[PDB]
């Protein structure tokens, strides 16, 4: 129990570098590792979001993989894998 | 082969703008939309109740179908809306 | 209050939506709440869209709405906009904007 | 083919990236934006461990989708660097700021 | 054979139209074409699945509402039809 | 006036009105030679060609727009077919 | 809480590659997929019977929804097999 | 002992089990006897497409248990397949090796 703050910051350039480059890119301008952490925060919030409510109306307190599954299915994805 | 809500939209058409107009052609909007969203929530409700191993659709299911398809501040009022009405309904049972 | 809609303060049709929601393939059974609460969702989401076109038609001058209205107060609206992106509304058009760009 | 440039370098490294299937985000780091994030939605929230993995596997296949639309932007300017601007046009086209 | 090129009868100066209502500016002469194919390819896809519905219901006739289940199964929600 | 005035003015134009803009003949007969090729003796109710048209002309519109964005990211002002394409590709509609 | 159908998919892995093997990651692919396809299935024959008025889902609602669902030369395909096992089934 | 109901199909897949399943999600009333057997043989045949293209991928790494990577590899590249599960993400399947051209040397 401690109050967490700033993690956005743990996604770093070289991170960020890594996922463009398997996404094919070839250069990267040094303001998109800011534009990243910004778009990932937001893909991030609204799918947590979700998964909680189904947590939440499970009655439970433990966010499951199926939690995050119904969840992302809920933003038209459907994520393979975790069904076990 | 869609339900038709004519009736109502009508009238809640009279309770927000009393001397506004509606035409036949809004009112079919309408009611597409009214089915639409109809619709999505039951089958959202359907889909939890499934999950949760639970043969009946109640309420709760109603509350979360809604803060899961509709964007977040719209929700807080329709949430609010669905609790006032189902309060009222039970202290006048 | 005598109808189920009355005992609910709504003007939504609960008796139907009842039956609509046993009759549709949902679940085995359904509540008596479920469908007051879904019928107040429904009439709040309608008086949502209507206060809204009817604004954009007073916009115009017009005293009736269309359904150039309600795309105006569906596509104005960010909240709206967002629960119906993938919907078209026959006869709506598009929101009047140019990119700036283009302008002279 | 030009011999060892930054460009052999990123081409080097994007068929080395491209081969594997690894998670790129370091975990703890992205389990710690995880429980951050939903401290707000409820205090007290456990997340199970294959729950963190399914967002980071869902989260990551995300990103590197993003950026190879963000690419075709940025190739479409006849650049080869990409810019917010790509990104910005990559997510109006796909919705997710329309 | 015969020929059947009713895509043709699509016209340059509707397509310019639909272009403007879009915000579009100046129109390259090749676009024209080029928007002739991706509507054919379009229809089709609709086409086909309406008439999957009508079939699959034994009818001749397609109707409104299986154009509008078939625009749902391509993700698009269409208002307006289903007096 | 200039070309560009020209268009300009069309845009409010068209941007104003909620009318359909392709023919209402020759997009029925195009509806009818594709359902044709499925299935010969299909007739359509009246309503469906145009709930069809309806949606043809705003998914067009609505890609008209997207064809722009791509234009101009490309600081033209003209949409070409590589504009379209672009749309077309991220908006997963191909490949 | 999703159906396994592991056993199956290791059956049908053999019919086409005796030779090879299956992690048990790929594995949970496997029954990711099928679940899904499944899903998409069940739902839309679900959405036809409703369209129709009717109260049962038969091998009509399956196949249409087979049509409607899966693209061109695979839908042809499974259209193919589905109807050869009712043949089958029905015969024997 | 009563033969099973995939053996009268000629199938692999379930077909008691997938009648049990379509009954459970309260898809309709009724769920006449042929469904789960079309079905089933759907099912079957899709997972057999897969199987047989992840297979192959494998051996043309020179690997003899199929993992992630290869049903990635076999699904993306086939046309239908890549179609059918365009919105799908397969955990640890990484991505297909494709440089756009327009980045490599002359
Ligand atoms: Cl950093
Ligand atoms: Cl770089
Ligand atoms: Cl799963
Ligand atoms: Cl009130
Ligand atoms: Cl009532
Ligand atoms: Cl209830
Ligand atoms: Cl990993
Ligand atoms: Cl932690
Ligand atoms: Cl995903
Ligand atoms: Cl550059
Ligand atoms: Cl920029
Ligand atoms: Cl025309
Ligand atoms: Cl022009
Ligand atoms: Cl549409
Ligand atoms: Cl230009
Ligand atoms: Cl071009
Ligand atoms: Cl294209
Ligand atoms: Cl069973
Ligand atoms: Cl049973
Ligand atoms: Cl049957
Ligand atoms: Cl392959
Ligand atoms: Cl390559």
């Amino acid at each position: 129990r401690k109050v967490l703050r700033d993690n956005i910051q743990g996604i770093t350039k070289p991170a960020i570098r890594r996922l463009a480059r398997r996404g094919g890119v070839k250069r990267i301008s040094g303001l998109i590792y800011e534009e990243t952490r910004g778009v990932l925060k937001v893909f991030l919030e609204n799918v947590i979001r979700d998964a909680v409510t189904y947590t939440e109306h499970a009655k439970r307190k433990t966010v499951t993989a199926m939690d995050v599954v119904y969840a992302l299915k809920r933003q038209g994805r459907t994520l393979y894998g975790f069904g076990g | 082969r869609k339900e038709s809500y004519s009736i109502y939209v009508y009238k809640v058409l009279k309770q927000v703008h009393p001397d506004t107009g509606i035409s036949s052609k809004a009112m079919g909007i309408m009611n597409s939309f009214v089915n639409d969203i109809f619709e999505r929530i039951a089958g959202e409700a359907s889909r939890l109740a499934h999950y949760n191993k639970r043969s009946t659709i109640t309420s709760r299911e109603i509350q979360t179908a809604v803060r899961l398809l509709l964007p977040g501040e719209l929700a807080k009022h329709a949430v609010s809306e669905g609790t006032k009405a189902v309060t009222k309904y039970t202290s006048s049972k | 209050a005598k109808s189920r809609s009355s005992r609910a303060g709504l003007q939504f049709p609960v008796g139907r939506v009842h039956r609509l929601l046993r009759k549709g393939n949902y679940a085995e059974r359904v509540g008596a709440g479920a469908p007051v609460y879904l019928a107040a969702v429904l009439e709040y989401l309608t008086a949502e869209i209507l206060e809204l076109a009817g604004n954009a038609a007073r916009d115009n001058k017009k005293t009736r709405i269309i359904p150039r209205h309600l795309q105006l107060a569906i596509r104005n609206d960010e909240e709206l906009n967002k629960l119906l992106g993938k919907v078209t509304i026959a006869q709506g058009g598009v929101l009047p904007n140019i990119q700036a760009v283009l302008l002279p | 083919p030009h011999r060892y440039r930054p460009g052999t370098v990123a081409l080097r490294e994007i068929r080395r990236y491209q081969k594997s299937t690894e998670l790129l985000i370091r975990k703890l780091p992205f389990q710690r934006l995880v429980r951050e994030i939903a401290q707000d939605f409820k205090t007290d929230l456990r997340f199970q461990s294959s729950a963190v993995m399914a967002l980071q596997e869902a989260s990551e296949a995300y990103l590197v989708g993003l950026f190879e639309d963000t690419n075709l932007c940025a190739i479409h300017a006849k650049r080869v660097t990409i810019m917010p601007k790509d990104i910005q046009l990559a997510r109006r086209i796909r919705g997710e700021r329309a």
